[PDB]
């Protein structure tokens, strides 16, 4: 595969600058930060989201629309996102523009300016959208599959936070989150595409060299009944192994075996925890039959796998998790997480080796370890009266 | 005592059955109740909340 290895050179502050040169002419230079809603302490539950809104509204060097203007003029796309564990600010731009794609990113992580005036507006923006964020039923289901599964922990609370905090937030608080969770050893400068690693390392030395230097799963159930909705969304999960756990790969193959309606499957991983399960949307009348169907399948893998199907699963995984030339953005993203989670970029050859070592016996062993006789977390929203209660799903978790 | 004996040749035996019976129910009831309380705890802990969209 002649994979372009990801050369990662570290910095004094610890930016762990990394890179994976590629022929593509445009590149994606991003900053990842190990800071999410898991690091918030319920008094600043929307600080990362609201800082993610404020981060493009001007820094000392780029007051007002300067930031957006320049990153617009250069012709680059500026994006940012926040999860429960990671925050990313990345720019897709013509490689030659690295010089500015990097200096701009430096401002966004440090020297940022949180104009109180702007703060006011972003508050309104976040709040109002949240007032409508309820339209994204799936996100709702998935932010309760989190609340009821991680009750009492910082992993239950959402990325956006409760409207309460959103309204009650001030520059100083933000400043704290910014000055507390934006440390240089918890930061990765990732570059993918037409970039040279030595030039990127010199730019990180020139700019960004200033950056300062028991989660538990609770088998439970939340049922939001609202019978006026046309469709019902139900998510059932168990405790995922984690990000670093080796068995994650044998679980991905299991998901590739499974693949009523919109019956997706997810393996969300956080630092030594996670949610492994399925989300499906169905007319109310069929919710119970779906559930029965789904539980039977998990059970099928646990006791009755087949090399053929495993193969089907290994192959789909193989065509997946490539993140290679899939594009600068995706690749950079993967590197961004790989340096934050694993501490290194796992190459695709190692992924292929870990895929080909998976057989049917260890797949049903790992599935029995993680699915069989486990207490799930259930989150339902919509006409969910025929959704079975916890004893029936409890009993369907075993044969 | 004898006339009693004839009227119930199993006075003793019935009483042996009653002893073991007591013991058996004595172990089954508490346990069954416990289970009754496992499978009913789920509901007995259910917390309902009304959230009109308001």
């Amino acid at each position: 595969q002649s994979v372009p290895e990801t050369q990662v050179s570290i910095l004094d502050n610890g930016l762990r600058v990394a890179s994976e040169q590629s022929s593509h002419a445009t590149c994606t230079v991003g900053v990842w930060i190990d800071a999410g809603s898991r690091y918030e302490t319920e008094k600043n539950n929307g600080a990362g989201y609201f800082l993610e809104h404020l981060a493009f509204k001007g820094t000392k060097n780029r007051p007002g629309n300067a930031l957006e203007k320049e990153v617009e003029s250069i012709g680059a796309h500026l994006n940012a996102y926040s999860t429960r564990e990671h925050t990313a600010y990345l720019i897709k731009a013509l490689s030659k523009d690295l010089p500015k794609v990097v200096e701009l990113l430096a401002d966004i992580v440090q020297n940022s300016s949180l104009e109180d005036s702007q703060i006011e507006k972003e508050r309104d923006v976040i709040l109002r959208e949240m007032q409508e964020n309820d339209a994204s039923m799936q996100n709702v289901v998935f932010d309760y599959l989190h609340a009821t599964a991680f009750q009492g922990t910082p992993l239950a609370q959402a990325v956006e936070g409760p409207s309460e905090n959103v309204r009650r937030l001030s520059r100083t608080d933000l400043t704290d989150y910014l000055n507390r969770h934006y440390k240089a050893p918890r930061m990765v400068l990732a570059a993918a595409g037409g970039v040279e690693h030595q030039q990127l390392l010199d730019l990180a030395q020139k700019h960004l060299s200033s950056v300062s230097r028991p989660c538990r799963f609770t088998g439970s159930e939340i049922r939001h009944r609202d019978d006026a909705l046309p469709l019902a969304h139900v998510a059932i999960a168990v405790e995922g192994p984690g990000w670093a756990n080796p068995d994650n790969v044998t679980l991905q193959v299991a998901n590739a075996i499974i693949g009523c309606q919109s019956f997706q499957t997810f393996n969300i991983s956080y630092s030594d925890t996670g949610l492994l399960g399925a989300h499906f949307v169905c007319d109310a009348m069929s919710i119970d039959d779906m559930v029965f169907f789904l539980q039977g399948q998990w059970m099928r893998l646990c006791t009755s796998a087949t090399e053929s199907e495993v193969t089907r699963g290994k192959n789909i995984l193989r065509n997946a998790l490539v993140s290679h030339l899939d594009g600068t953005t995706p690749v950079c993203e993967d590197i961004g997480r790989s340096l934050l989670t694993y501490g290194r970029r796992i190459p695709l050859a190692e992924w292929e080796s870990r895929i080909q070592e998976v057989d049917a016996q260890m797949l049903r062993d790992i599935c029995s370890k993680y699915f069989y006789d486990q207490c799930p977390a259930v989150a339902g929203y919509g006409p969910i009266e025929q959704l079975p209660d916890y004893n029936r799903i409890r009993s369907g978790m075993f044969w | 005592t004898f006339l009693r004996w004839a009227s119930e040749p199993e006075h003793d035996h019935r009483k042996r059955m009653g002893l073991k019976m007591l013991l058996m129910m004595g172990l089954l009831l508490p346990l069954t109740y416990a289970m009754k309380r496992h499978k009913w705890s789920v509901l007995k802990s259910r917390k309902l909340a009304y959230r009109p969209p308001k």
